[PDB]
């Protein structure tokens, strides 16, 4: 997270850290949507241009963590993966269209003060909140500039009108993405950055006081560049795939 | 299919406490 | 005021991240 601040304890209890088992290394962010299922970006697992192809036995997730290197026993839980699922029309060649993946845990995790799932949006919630100028919250342990933090970072960012998003990049934007961040004339700054991929973009519904995951940190050009914006997987548009995956398996 | 208790943080919403920046979200939705 | 992306269901070096 660039230009963010330290998270409060239990502020983002759906945060998941994705680690490679051996050698141990922080790979990505992720989010908890049930006691067995974790949502993340497809490019965290499969990205052929970098010879990246992680399968279930290469990975672990850490849930309930607040420090980044410390092993917080009794406060965090480490879970193995039973299976991963990459969107079958995920497009790594051109633009990361449908940058989404599900991971099923080998055992269900017990919820606690530090572990609790985030909601997925329904149609009324998405239409109400996914508007230009409305702010969401991004969290991660990624780099602060294009150093690394000691505690999970958090930053609030406004959704940007889609015509401005398109004009900002040469990549062809699909309907499965939106972009967020401050415009050059707005004074405030902030962005996701390398290592924040796969983490959630969340918004709090004024209608029922619940936090909803609207996006997945997908890609951007640099971090926090004037006139450039971070792009996010449009979770609502892909919600039927998520339900299809969870319902069959 | 969505779990009934999702999106309500034990240490905040469940205790009727707000975090240091969530008002900034709500203000962007209203103002 | 404007949607940041369509509210409907999916039918069917890219960045430095
Ligand atoms: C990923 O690696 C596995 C090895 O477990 C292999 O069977 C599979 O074909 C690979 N997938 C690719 C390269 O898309």
């Amino acid at each position: 997270i660039v230009e963010g601040s330290d998270a409060e304890i239990g502020m983002s209890p759906w945060q998941v850290m994705l680690f490679r088992k051996s050698p141990q290394e922080l790979l990505c962010g992720a989010s908890l949507i049930s006691d067995r299922w974790v949502l993340t970006a497809a490019h965290c697992l499969l990205y052929p241009p970098w010879d990246k192809n992680f399968t279930e036995n290469d990975l672990l997730v850490r849930i309930g963590k607040h420090s980044r290197t410390r092993y917080e026993r009794n406060i965090e839980k480490i879970s193995m993966l039973e299976k991963i699922y990459i969107h079958p029309r995920y497009n790594w060649r051109e633009n990361l269209d449908r940058d989404i993946a599900l991971m099923k845990l080998k055992k269900p995790v017990a919820f606690s003060d530090y572990i609790h799932p985030v909601c997925l949006p329904d149609r009324e919630t998405a239409a109400s909140l996914l508007q230009a100028g409305y702010k969401g919250r991004v969290t991660g342990w990624g780099n602060l500039k294009e150093g690394q933090p000691s505690v999970l970072q958090v930053v609030n960012l406004p959704i940007v009108e889609r015509p401005v998003c398109k004009d900002s990049t040469r990549i062809r934007i699909t309907d499965n993405m939106f972009c967020a961040g401050y415009k050059p004339d707005e004074g405030k700054r902030g962005d996701a950055c390398e290592g924040d991929s796969g983490g959630p973009f969340v918004m709090k519904s004024p209608f029922n006081n619940r936090w909803y995951q609207m996006g997945i940190v997908s890609w951007g050009e640099g971090c926090d560049r004037d006139g450039k914006y971070g792009f996010y997987t449009h979770v609502f548009r892909l919600k039927k795939w998520i339900q299809k995956v969870i319902d069959q398996f | 299919s969505g779990e009934a208790d999702c999106g309500l943080r034990p240490l905040f919403e469940k205790k009727s406490l707000e975090d240091k920046t969530e008002r900034e979200l709500l203000e962007s939705y209203i103002d | 005021g404007e949607p940041g992306a369509p509210i409907d269901y999916d039918e069917y070096i890219p960045g430095i991240r």
